[PDB]
């Protein structure tokens, strides 16, 4: 069973914006066959549409989901669920080439950073305590914005 | 065979460091036209704040402001008055579109009984776009006949508005008016609602007073009472700018109103309304003082 | 041998603030002993043009390409007269929210100022990224009169914010003649230093007039009233004689060519205004 990568790495982005899903192979956009045969599947200029559980195969391999949205603060994320000692990135990603300023990022309610220009999370090292409801706040062109929350869970396994 | 007026605004300039001086003179140079009778207005952001007269010559007005006051960001115009003007702020990014949704006047509502809710949609780039501007009632009832009226305003930004006429019945039984702005800049649409008010009502109480120059100065204080939205005015039905009224601050809220009426006024007789949803006969309050 | 007073004024910006096409330097030089003065003009020290002329005043313009300006160079007016010099300088104004950072600076009560006689302006820094001892706050009085006692508070926001304060103490003559003082933050962060001024705000000045009014109520309790109008800074200062809470207060509003309600629910309004004649308070009463 094949995996189904995403670069960038984002399971949500905003319309317009593309993807590329890598992985003599069949495509499954919603349960329909795509028209691909690469191993790598091209999104270019996304649209609502382009929503929705995606699939590869050549012994078919599990489903990855694509969320498409349009609006001023997307928080994306590396992976919605990790297991401990993973890489996790968490971004407060902005419609288009708008610049977000005073980003603060919230985990679980409290103020988890906060910085004059954007920023972003990066763990090399998954901690398990880091399992929570994430969203962030924004300024673009001046006005406030909060972020859509993101639910995040690590997994500790003996 | 005249000439108008050259105007141009000169500013205090910055330390030798870049820094602000603590008042921010605006220097209003009014030069080369045909020696007549010339009138400066002073606008602050739309607003008038102060007014001279002077009668091929040139003159000068001059505005001092706090440091504050000019990091305010605020658009100060000279305005000379057929009309000409100039305007300057703090030299500066961009700003996104605000939209702002009333509610009916209890006035509007009860005695004129002709209510009308107005969105508002401001700081919109002129270059940006259309930006179309849509009604809708939270049942499902078709709205009526929106007038929308647009003002590109001084400091470069676009401000639509859009008035829609809405019934008593409806509005008093609960309904919910949407109005929802969208446009090709902005990633989403913008979208205000406006309803009755919930909690609790309270009527309110009334006070005309009346004080000891050989001008005139009257008061009112009309309080306690229990949504924020009320109406006053002054009648004998005299002008809703002939007096001025403060905003409500809870206490029930309270209202002050300051109407200057002359004392041939005087020589005539006045009345201070409360037109308030909860005022019982009309809906209405009210005293008088002489 | 009167000196000359020297200043600078500067093109106006777009409506939107954009900066013109050319900005013009305007050095006013005004209120001297009728002789011989100069200007000599000095892009970041060196000249650029000299003009001379023979209570009077006079003027010396100096134009600037909008990217010459925007170049951040320091010019200076340089006024020698009777054998001696006078200046004044000047650049583009820097960034004053650098970052995005805010800083407030408050004017005295006139409460604060004429009865508790205790005078105190406050430098406010908001929104700073969370540091420790790297953020420095000092004050200066324009006159260069010297200064010493200042509070400092480096106190961390809910939001994950650092929020400076430093209140300073304020000696009312000192104020009251017109000084300046200035509030200068400096940053690890900041490319350069945050600055504010405050002074006795500018303009004629007007007492106020006052009135205490009242309509008893229905455990019926009555309600009071003052109308302290037509004075001439919004710097007003209104209190009832009890606590400054047991009353509200309207903000100031101008009238025909201000004014402020006071609303007292339970005597004597007392106005503590600048203008007002002779302790620095006018007031009344009602029954
Ligand atoms: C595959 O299946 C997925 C679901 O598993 C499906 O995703 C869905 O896409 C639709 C659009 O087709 C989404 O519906 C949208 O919701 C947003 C919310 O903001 C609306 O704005 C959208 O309306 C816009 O588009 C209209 C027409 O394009 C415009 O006229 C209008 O102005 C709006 O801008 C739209 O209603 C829905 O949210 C998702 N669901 C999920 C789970 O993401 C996808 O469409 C399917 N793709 C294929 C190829 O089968
Ligand atoms: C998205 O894809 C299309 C085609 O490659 C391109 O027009 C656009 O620049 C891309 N956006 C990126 C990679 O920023
Ligand atoms: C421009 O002016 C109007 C008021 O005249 C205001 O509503 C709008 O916000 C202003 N834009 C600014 C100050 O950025
Ligand atoms: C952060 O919170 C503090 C405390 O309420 C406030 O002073 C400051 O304005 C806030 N900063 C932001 C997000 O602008």
């Amino acid at each position: 069973k094949p995996k189904v990568s995403l670069n960038p790495p984002w399971n949500r982005i905003f319309k317009g914006e593309n993807v590329t899903l890598t992985c003599s192979t069949k495509w499954f956009h919603n349960g329909s066959l795509s028209e691909e045969t690469n191993s790598s599947l091209n999104i270019v200029n996304a649209k609502f549409e382009d929503s929705g559980e995606y699939k590869c195969q050549h012994a078919e391999s599990e489903p990855v989901y694509l969320e498409v949205f349009s609006d001023w603060l997307l928080l994306q994320a590396s992976a919605e669920v990790v297991m401990e000692g993973q890489p996790l990135f968490l971004r407060c990603h902005g419609w288009r080439n708008w610049d977000v300023y005073k980003v603060i990022y919230y985990k679980d309610g409290e103020a988890l950073k906060y910085w004059y220009e954007n920023h972003a999370i990066s763990i090399t090292n998954a901690a398990a305590e880091d399992s929570g409801t994430y969203y962030c706040t924004g300024k673009v062109w001046q006005l406030d914005y909060e972020s859509e929350p993101l639910n995040i869970t690590v997994i500790k396994a003996p | 065979d005249f000439t108008p007026p050259t105007v141009k605004i000169l500013q205090s300039s910055c330390d030798g460091g870049g820094h602000f001086p603590p008042t921010i003179q605006l220097l209003c140079l009014v030069s080369g036209y045909t020696p007549g009778t010339i009138q400066i207005t002073w606008l602050e952001d739309g607003q008038v704040m102060d007014v001279d007269l002077s009668t091929l010559a040139s003159t000068q007005s001059e505005l001092t402001l706090s440091q504050k006051h000019w990091l305010s960001d605020r658009t100060y115009t000279c305005q000379v008055t057929h009309t000409f003007e100039d305007s300057t702020k703090k030299c500066a990014n961009p700003r996104g579109v605000s939209a702002y949704l009333s509610r009916p006047s209890p006035f509007d509502l009860f005695i004129r009984k002709s209510p009308t809710i107005t969105c508002l949609v401001v700081d919109l780039a002129p270059s940006k776009g259309t930006v179309q501007l849509t009604w809708s009632r939270a049942s499902g009832k078709p709205v009526n006949h929106s007038t929308r009226k647009e003002e590109k305003q001084r400091n470069g930004t676009l401000t639509v508005t859009s008035t829609l006429p809405v019934g008593t019945r409806d509005w008093i039984e609960g309904e919910t008016y949407q109005c929802r702005v969208t446009h090709p800049h902005l990633p989403r649409a913008l979208m205000r609602s406006t309803t009755k008010t919930s909690g609790p009502r309270a009527a309110p109480e009334v006070y005309a007073f009346a004080t000891p120059r050989d001008k005139r100065t009257l008061a009112c204080l009309i309080q306690n009472f229990m949504p924020e939205d009320i109406s006053v005015q002054w009648l004998h039905q005299l002008p809703d700018a002939r007096h001025s009224t403060t905003q409500p601050r809870k206490t029930g809220f309270f209202v002050f109103s300051r109407l200057e009426v002359t004392r041939a006024e005087w020589e005539q007789k006045f009345i201070c309304r409360a037109v308030h949803e909860a005022a019982s006969p009309s809906q209405t309050v009210q005293r008088a003082v002489s």
